[PDB]
């Protein structure tokens, strides 16, 4: 939880005193390219 | 019977005998794009 009014924050059960970081997340997509057929040449064949 | 492929389509136009065109040179061409990356596709059109 958050309070509106003070922002203090709770955190979940069983967390000992200590050192902490805080920050924000972001996302690491990544896209490969689909396989290709090629012969001795290296000519692209069989595409469909 | 065999089969095959064209190399590609990105040479223009020719008017050589067909024994001695180079690689991916074509016969007529006419407001077609030689373009890159997108293929060979037609030209957008002419804004007033």
């Amino acid at each position: 939880s958050i309070d509106p009014t003070t922002y203090v924050v709770t955190t979940v059960r069983n967390v000992p005193d200590g050192e902490y970081f805080v920050g924000l997340r972001y996302t690491s997509v990544l896209s490969p390219t689909p396989p290709l057929v090629r012969d001795a040449n290296g000519i692209v064949i069989g595409t469909y | 019977a065999f089969d095959g492929s064209i190399k590609s389509l990105l040479q223009g136009v020719s008017q050589q005998v067909p024994r001695e065109r180079l690689d991916g040179q074509v016969s007529v061409q006419l407001n077609r794009l030689s373009d890159v990356v997108n293929g060979n596709r037609r030209r957008p059109g002419a804004r007033y």
